[PDB]
């Protein structure tokens, strides 16, 4: 459990796109998750009723998995920002602030 | 693939150009990250062949020339102990060239102390 | 033709325990060193599964409710067991299906059976004796199938009837255990898909007769019950499923 | 560029403008049924399910009773033929973002594309691990980071190097 | 406690679970922060009487 | 009718777990702040003005 901090950051990155990639197989309330079953199965009056439905569960996944990827990167900016500072002040020179 | 829809897709906008635009945001941020932490010098310094330290060891951090990777015994430990519209774009600085910087880094702070991070 | 047998000895069926036995192939789709999480009708892990014997007086063959699916196990040995019958009245007032394997070839059949009151085969010390049923009015299925059959085989049988599909699951495998369950996993493979479209309530299975009297020969089975409910399956570099978890045992396992 | 951007002036640096979304050649139908083609990028069907991808011979050994085969992610990327008994692979088509390297306008209207994870067999055409890139040439020589590729791998003007 | 509107639930998928998964790393999250502040010392010092 | 309610009860969480989340990363900044004031100026003297 040394590394453990670069390990969580990949966990997770690899976590939400798993759950990203598992959001496509849900029909999100429509008969099916596949568009080519609709396709292949209904008349076009419902069938744009049904890719709306699946349009909109999909579009609110990748939404999310959006808005959660950029408070990961905020996160992972400021990580940075501290490393930068770790690297300028301890290894550039001596630092006379306290742990 | 279905062309239906794509163009149902249309009726709701940009939000697609958004998404892509919000995600090379951040692909390009994390290169920009890599940048300010492990490029903060412009001259790659090296050590002396004759590693005569004061009895100093820097084996483990230094670079070992055994290995085609180029990296230090501590760093080679560290990359062993780390285990549909998608891709994968690769990083600017490879991991040859971030473990180039930190041997010039620490060529830096051994050989010239602080004064390279401040000068020449 | 029908027969009573009155030489049974009064008992009570046993009970032990499933261990990590049940476990079968939810689909048709290969996976490779994956986990994947299905929620099916499953045999709960530790359970407690009804034992039946067949030793010499015993001929355990009672008629048991089908519920939501059946598990059968049979550690049996020089083939007493051949079959199952599955119905709701086990007569020729619905339909009912009969699953036989004769001495020659394994036989399906989906009709109104007029059945005994006590089914069997017999064997005369060469296979010579048929009752199962005295009429067979209106047959809407038949088919013709491969054989599937100390104890010394273990054979395992999964029963489902889901959307007028009956699902028989099968697996085969090598013990050498004297008398209980052997401990260990062996998932079920999916044998015969069958379209039959019929309710089914109440099942009983066959025994086969040893004539010199008759003589019962020395077999046991056993019968668990399907509820619905989430395996975690693991899948290895081969495909074959090695290890299963029931995510409503233990909190471990949750 | 120009339309992806809004702008009739583009500055210099690399600029992702679209998809090279390669498109399906035949149809293959495939049932226990048309001829079977490998090696290219196909609409399949395979005993009622759909798809499109180029279908590759197999090392899975699959069980007698199971026909198709799931990833981690529960996408089907493999399948049994219900004609001749055997294991096909399916890779999903060629697909990446198209980005346009180019210096400002004001300098030179040359452009140069990078296909990103793309080969460059089935696309001055230079591989890289980044992607394929089209239109730059590519040095021995090693130079400062003037716009950014990828992999270690950097373009410039001065023609557009690589 | 509808049983209804749980399976209907169920056709959207895993967000209930991507939302657990959030506000338990938040729940964590703010241990660490107080972990941080004020866990600096091993040892637990004492003033003289 | 319940798929009405669920979709919009569901957009209210995610929109109550996204603002969470903000918030969560802006006390993270300032306990980190708090973290490095009570190491650099309880634990030791600090010459860094104000
Ligand atoms: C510096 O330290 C390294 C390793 O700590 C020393 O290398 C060891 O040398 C001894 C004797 O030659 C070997 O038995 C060990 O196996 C070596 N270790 C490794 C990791 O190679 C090295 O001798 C020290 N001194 C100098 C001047 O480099
Ligand atoms: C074996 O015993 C069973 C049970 O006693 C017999 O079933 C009975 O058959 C008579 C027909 O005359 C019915 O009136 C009874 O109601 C049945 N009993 C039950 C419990 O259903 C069966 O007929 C016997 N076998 C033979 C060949 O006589
Ligand atoms: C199994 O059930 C019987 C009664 O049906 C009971 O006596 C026995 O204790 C049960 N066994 C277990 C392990 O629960
Ligand atoms: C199936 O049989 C059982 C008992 O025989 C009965 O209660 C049930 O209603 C039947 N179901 C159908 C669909 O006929
Ligand atoms: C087995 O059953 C089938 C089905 O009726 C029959 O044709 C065959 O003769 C039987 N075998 C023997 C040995 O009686
Ligand atoms: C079933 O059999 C009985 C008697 O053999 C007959 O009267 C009846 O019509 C049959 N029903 C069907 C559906 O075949
Ligand atoms: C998988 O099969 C190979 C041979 O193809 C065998 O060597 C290996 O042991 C098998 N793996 C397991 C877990 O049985």
């Amino acid at each position: 459990s040394a590394l453990g901090k670069l390990q969580d950051v990949v966990n997770q990155n690899a976590q939400a796109l798993n759950t990203l990639v598992k959001q496509l197989s849900s029909n999100f309330g429509a008969i099916s998750s596949v568009l080519n079953d609709i396709l292949s199965r209904l008349d076009p009056p419902e069938a744009e009723v049904q890719i709306d439905r699946l349009i909109t569960g999909r579009l609110q996944s990748l939404q999310t998995y959006v808005t959660q990827q950029l408070i990961r990167a905020a996160e992972i900016r400021a990580s940075a920002n501290l490393a930068a500072t770790k690297m300028s002040e301890c290894v550039l020179g001596q630092s006379k602030r306290v742990d | 693939d279905s062309t239906e829809c794509s163009n149902l897709l249309l009726q709701y906008g940009s939000f697609c150009t958004q998404l892509n635009r919000a995600l090379t945001g951040i692909a390009v941020e994390q290169d920009k990250n890599t940048q300010e932490v492990f490029a903060q010098v412009k001259q790659i310094y090296k050590t002396p062949p004759i590693k005569d330290f004061g009895g100093f060891n820097f084996s483990q951090i230094l670079p070992d020339p055994s290995k085609p990777s180029k990296r230090s015994p501590i760093e080679d430990l560290l990359f062993n102990k780390v285990t549909n519209g998608l891709t994968v774009l690769p990083p600017l600085l490879t991991d040859e060239m971030i473990a180039q910087y930190t041997s010039a880094l620490l060529a830096g702070t051994i050989t010239s102390g602080w004064t390279f991070g401040a000068g020449p | 033709q029908c027969v009573n047998l009155t030489t049974r000895t009064q008992l009570p069926p046993a009970y032990t325990n499933s261990f990590t036995r049940g476990v079968y192939y939810p689909d048709k789709v290969f996976r490779s060193s994956v986990l994947h999480s299905t929620q099916d009708l499953f045999l709960p892990f530790f359970s407690n599964v009804t034992w039946f014997h067949a030793i010499h007086k015993r001929f355990d063959n009672p008629v048991l409710p089908f519920n939501d699916g059946v598990y059968f196990a049979s550690t049996e040995k020089s083939n007493i067991i051949r079959g199952w019958i599955f119905g709701t009245t086990l007569d020729s007032k619905t339909q009912s299906l009969l699953i036989v394997n004769n001495a020659t070839n394994v036989v399906i059949k989906v009709c109104e059976f007029q059945f005994c009151n006590d089914p069997f085969l017999g064997v005369y010390y060469m296979e010579s004796e048929f009752r199962v049923y005295s009429s067979a009015n209106n047959c809407t299925f038949e088919y013709v199938s491969q054989p599937f059959l100390n104890f010394k085989n273990l054979r395992e049988f999964v029963f489902k009837n889901i959307d007028g599909y009956f699902k028989i699951y099968s697996k085969h495998t090598p013990i050498n255990l004297v008398r209980d369950l052997p401990q260990g996993f062996s998932a079920l493979e999916p044998l015969v898909d069958l379209p039959i479209g019929i309710n089914i309530t109440r099942f009983q299975t066959l025994l086969a007769l040893h004539r010199s009297g008759w003589t019962a020969g020395a077999a046991a089975y056993y019968v668990g019950y399907l509820q619905p409910r989430t395996f975690l399956l693991k899948y290895n570099e081969n495909g074959t499923i090695t290890d299963a978890v029931d995510c409503a045992l233990d909190p471990l396992s949750e | 560029t120009k339309c992806t951007l809004k702008s009739f002036t583009v500055e210099k640096g690399i600029y992702q403008t679209s998809n090279f979304r390669v498109q399906p050649t035949e149809s293959i139908v495939r049932f226990p049924s048309t001829n079977l083609v490998k090696n290219k990028c196909v609409n399949f069907n395979f005993n009622g399910l759909t798809g499109t991808g180029v279908l590759t011979e197999s090392n899975k050994k699959f069980l007698p009773f199971q026909q198709f085969g799931r990833d981690i992610a529960d996408t089907t990327d493999a399948v049994r033929d219900p004609q001749t008994l055997e294991i096909l692979d399916i890779t999903p088509c060629s697909f990446g973002g198209v980005s346009v390297i180019t210096p400002g306008t004001n300098t030179s209207n040359q452009v140069a594309v990078l296909y990103q994870g793309v080969n460059c067999t089935e696309v001055n055409v230079f591989q890289t691990r980044a992607g394929c890139l089209i239109g730059a040439e590519h040095v021995n020589n090693s130079y400062e980071c003037d716009i950014p590729i990828g992999a270690g791998i950097c373009a410039s003007y001065q023609s557009i190097i690589a």
